């Protein structure tokens, strides 16, 4: 499980996710803004459609805008609940996923070093040993 | 060894070896090695033991104007779960192929828990197309590999992003993923399946997906059972 190749996976992916975090940051502060803007063009358009409410023709041009900027709204809507999935999908990059990267690339770096520092003792030992048989044999 | 070698030399027949807890003879090896106080490799493997190992593989293959035919097929358990262990890297790099168990479909219920992404066989290609077993065989397993793998990534993605499973593609490689794992990857243990019972049976697990949403295909293979 402890291996070089899983840490630089772990870290390119961890990099990516924070890329992807900082994409997802911007992209939800730009959405909070259109639909910020939205939201004072939808009280603007609900000013304006409470103006005339309770003849002749030409109806069809009124409603009609009114429905447009009923769409508006619905959109800025959907553009609030996906600015909410937006800004919890931030929340999720960072003290979730970022953690968990960072303390499993911390437990795989201690892993790998300390296997590293055993096998480096083992080698140690073995050059020891040489280097006292030698010594033995010189004698 | 010796009794397959005598057996494919002699008796002329098809033998079957198979080594179970190899990996203790390994820790073995290694306890011998460590006892020669010599120079030690990864594990506390000996330095030799490359030319060990594949004495252990060295116990297979057929000979000229024999019929019998010797063919071991050693088992041994991957320290702390792990393949990238020196016994399992190094019965992998010998020997052609390696069939590896996951824990987690094993952790499932489901029947046998083989995953096709490290699972390999370097045998596959003679032992296909018409002949031996179907014309159709090859395209089916190379599609059956990148629909596995499709699957994988779009799991990771469904892991990574929400439960809208990333439109449509990824959709339909997680539902024939996991369409594949609960039929097609469990066969049971008691049960017997021919290669053209399993054939049919990815022929219906594969009309899930379109019929264009496979490049591991051919224009022969697609054209192959419309059935």
């Amino acid at each position: 499980f402890p291996t070089r190749m899983t840490l630089g996976l772990m870290k390119t992916k961890l990099k990516g996710a924070n890329q992807g975090y900082s994409l997802l940051k911007r992209k939800s502060e730009a959405l909070t803004k259109r639909f910020r803007d939205i939201t004072k063009r939808i009280d603007d358009a609900k000013q304006k459609m409470g103006r005339v409410m309770q003849a002749k023709e030409i109806y069809s041009r009124a409603v009609e805008t009114l429905v447009e900027l009923a769409s508006l709204q619905t959109a800025f809507i959907i553009l609030d609940e996906v600015i909410k999935v937006t800004n919890r999908r931030v929340n999720a990059i960072e003290h979730v996923i970022i953690p968990r990267t960072e303390n499993t690339i911390a437990y795989i770096n201690s892993e790998l070093d300390e296997l590293d520092r055993e096998e480096f003792y083992r080698l140690k030992k073995v050059q020891e040993k040489k280097q006292n048989e030698t010594a033995k044999l010189d004698a | 060894l010796t009794t397959a070698e005598y057996l494919a030399y002699q008796t002329e027949r098809h033998v079957l070896t198979i080594l179970t807890d190899m990996s203790s003879y390994a820790d073995a090896l290694r306890e011998v090695s460590a006892a020669r106080e010599e120079v030690p490799g990864r594990r506390g493997y000996p330095g030799y033991m490359y030319t060990d190992l594949s004495t252990i593989y060295e116990r297979a293959g057929r000979v000229e104007g024999r019929n019998g035919s010797i063919t071991q097929i050693p088992i041994l358990t991957m320290p702390n779960d792990d393949i990238t262990h020196p016994i399992p890297d190094l019965t992998g790099y010998i020997t052609e192929g390696q069939i590896f168990v996951d824990r987690q479909l094993h952790n499932k219920g489901i029947y046998p828990p083989i995953n096709v992404l490290p699972s390999l066989s370097r045998l596959m290609k003679s032992a296909i197309g018409e002949g031996m077993t179907r014309k159709d065989h090859g395209d089916v397993s190379n599609q059956l590999y990148a629909k596995y793998a499709i699957g994988k990534d779009a799991a990771a993605m469904k892991a990574v992003v929400g439960e809208e499973a990333l439109s449509i593609e990824d959709k339909l490689s997680l539902e024939f993923l996991e369409k594949f794992e609960k039929t097609f990857i469990t066969q049971g243990a008691y049960e017997d399946r021919t290669v053209f019972e399993s054939l049919d049976q990815a022929w219906s697990l594969l009309r899930i997906y379109p019929k264009e949403m496979l490049n591991r295909i051919s224009p022969k293979i697609l054209d192959e059972f419309y059935d």
